[PDB]
């Protein structure tokens, strides 16, 4: 089912794709894998750890 | 011959839409397109002027974390709407002030905003905020400056009246820069290539005028080393 | 407390060589503390050598 | 909203209490980053009643762990709501999805 | 070293068969570096160095 | 300080006698026998003690001279 | 202002010999020390114009798999050796023959190639095969042409035999980005730059003229 949602969203079904290094332009010599997560920021922050 | 290169020129611009264009550096040399490429990919998102919203003064709001009567979003919603707005100031301002009142049931969107004929707005369906009531209104007075870069309202440095928001302003008009190498078709040659650019703004900033910046920052900071002594 | 320009350039000054000793905890073994010499960073986070 | 899911983010969001839920079907007289005012339906009226629901929203207030607690109104003016909709979205919560 | 410093220098150190580059000769290591930013020859090209 | 505990032997009498030599040239007037660099005591003696300068036989004698004077 | 940027301050260029140089700016503005060290290593590395050796003609070897009698290394490694020579030719002349004709036992080294005298060579100690049999002799014919960057010999693929062609003068460019701070802003970057050459040049000149052909690459713009 993966595989066919990346397929209707015209976007490789391995789900890697070719990056390029901001620094030099150049291509990484393997795919890399690129997608969404969920991400949260729990409340351990550095202001009230200092 | 070998010592001499050929200088790219521009050649093409294309206009898909007001915040998206494609431009055409043609010819280059060998393993120059992906140098330049680069260069002014890294210089055009990091370092372009623009105008951003800086201060904002509503009538009736002494602090963003409020309410006002008739309006569906709170004033850090309106604010958070407001860093979205895209506004050319004409050149030799830097600093200019714009005026929004508005009454009535609707959306109140950046077409509304009174200017003075020297600050454009790109964007004159964006929706700043929503008034949900006959009876409702809203006065704003909005302060648009000229910068350079993010700076957050924390590393303004500091009298400044209570009603006055701050708002974060990220200057620079560029969001989105890409660079192709293709082949081009000059004369007999085939090591030549053609450099084609998209570039995905905010619609203030010309393809062609940004291309030129950016060259000229770069060719500004490689004069220290086309003249390399010790200082 | 008013956070000068020169106060930085004092501070800067002042932990040129000033070792500074950085502790884990638990400290199993003498590894556990050591020394280092400080680099002020802008930020809120300590830096440690992998 | 996550964009993968377990389908269970809804049940959460108007269980916990932080949402404003309708009690009653109706149409939404009056909306404002503060107050919603519905309209009871006529089939859902009690004999005698004024026939206003208001529901007044919690605005930056401060919690247990020093954390805002706000609430957004999710409607507009004129659109039906039925029992059980939410209304006002609480903290972390999109359109009655835990966010 | 651990994690990400010896998979990098396992990955330099790898060995493939008939990648770009193979049999060539280098002067030393500077030639090498040489051949590898002018993508004339791959990290993992077998050659020969002097 | 590789250098330093290789002329002295030991790293404990190499850091005794490089705390008494940075006490003496920042509570004393002594001056330092290498150029300062914009160092601090601590290391400034510790370089000494690296280029054979200063010993703990040294500064004993040196102690000894000024008691006698 | 928008438009001003900051400038390079200190600059520090240190010989460690008259081929190796390391030089260092600072401050320069977030990013680009990145990119100004990247620009100029892909043109000294791959454009940078040059003379090298390109082709050789070795009596009696064929194919570059043959075999030679009385010479110690085979004819792969005098090609090696043949590809770190140092040639400077005369502007006007792009293509020119010399030859290098030596009898003996010993260490036939650059020293004894005899050329036009619009052709120096920098490194006359260079060693470029050894001789073992006393009636062993090398007559070779190479030649110099003069070209941009590193191009090897499969890319250029009669008992011609073909030398990888290093026609840029850079034998190794290395860039590194530290923090550098003026006032309080700390996020500035120095760039160092360590530089060596195979002699025709020295590094600051290469620097030079990498920077000059950047820079007239984008006349059109500025």
């Amino acid at each position: 089912s993966i595989k066919a949602m990346l397929e209707l969203a015209d976007l490789p079904a391995s789900g890697q794709l070719t990056l390029f290094d901001g620094r030099t332009g150049d291509a990484f010599e393997r795919p890399v894998t690129v997608g969404y997560m969920y991400m949260l920021k729990l409340n351990h922050l550095v202001d009230d750890k200092m | 011959s070998v010592t001499e290169f050929l200088k790219p020129r521009l050649v093409d611009i294309e206009q898909i839409s007001t915040t998206h264009a494609k431009v055409t550096l043609e010819p280059l040399e060998r393993g120059f397109g992906h140098t330049l490429g680069n260069a002014l990919r890294r210089i055009l998102l990091s370092s372009m002027p623009g105008c951003a919203v800086t201060e904002v003064e509503i009538e009736g709001v002494l602090h963003e974390y409020s309410t006002k009567e008739g309006v569906q979003e709170d004033i850090l919603e309106i604010l958070l709407n407001l860093k979205g707005l895209a506004v050319r100031v004409a050149e030799g301002k830097d600093e200019v002030f714009i005026t929004l009142n508005k009454s009535g049931s609707g959306p109140v969107v950046a077409g509304d905003i009174t200017h003075d004929g020297d600050v454009e707005i790109v964007n004159p369906e964006h929706v700043i905020c929503h008034l949900t009531s006959d009876n409702a209104a809203i006065a704003m007075r909005i302060k648009v400056e000229r910068g350079r870069g993010y700076v957050p309202a924390s590393a303004r440095i500091h009298e400044r009246p209570i009603g006055r928001l701050l708002v974060d302003a990220t200057f620079s008009p560029v969001d989105k820069i890409a660079y192709s190498v293709e082949a081009a078709r000059v004369e007999q040659r085939t090591d030549l290539d053609k450099l084609v650019i998209d570039m995905e703004t905010n619609g203030t900033l010309e393809p062609e005028e940004a291309i030129r910046r950016a060259a000229t920052i770069l060719a500004e900071q490689l004069d220290a080393f086309v003249d390399l002594r010790d200082v | 407390e008013r956070e000068e320009a020169v106060v930085w350039d004092i501070l800067d000054e002042v932990i040129r060589e000033h070792p500074v000793l950085l502790n884990r905890a638990p400290t199993l073994h003498r590894l556990g503390i050591q020394a280092f010499e400080p680099v002020l960073i802008e930020g809120k986070a300590i830096q440690l050598h992998p | 909203k996550p964009l993968v899911g377990t389908g269970i983010e809804r049940n959460v969001a108007v269980d916990s209490g932080v949402t404003a839920v309708a009690k009653r079907g109706g149409v939404i007289q009056s909306v404002d980053a503060s107050r919603i005012v519905v309209k009871v339906n006529e089939e859902e009226l009690i004999p005698g009643e004024a026939g206003i629901d208001i529901y007044n929203l919690t605005k930056y207030t401060r919690s247990n762990q020093n954390t805002c607690i706000n609430q957004r109104p999710c409607v507009m003016p004129g659109e039906p709501v039925a029992r059980g909709d939410v209304l006002a979205d609480g903290p972390s919560t999109d359109l009655g999805e835990l966010a | 070293p651990s994690q990400d410093v010896v998979l990098g220098l396992y990955y330099m150190t790898r060995e493939k068969i008939n990648a770009k580059g193979e049999g060539m000769y280098l002067t030393g290591p500077a030639e090498a570096e040489k051949a590898y930013r002018t993508k004339t020859a791959e990290l993992h090209a077998r050659v020969k160095v002097r | 300080v590789q250098d330093a505990v290789e002329k002295i032997g030991n790293r404990f009498d190499l850091v005794l006698v490089a705390a008494r030599r940075a006490r003496q040239m920042q509570s004393g007037g002594k001056d330092a026998l290498v150029p300062e660099e914009n160092d601090k005591p601590t290391v400034i003696a510790l370089r000494e003690i690296e280029e054979g300068l200063i010993t703990k036989d040294v500064l004993d004698a040196r102690e000894r001279q000024e008691q006698q004077e």
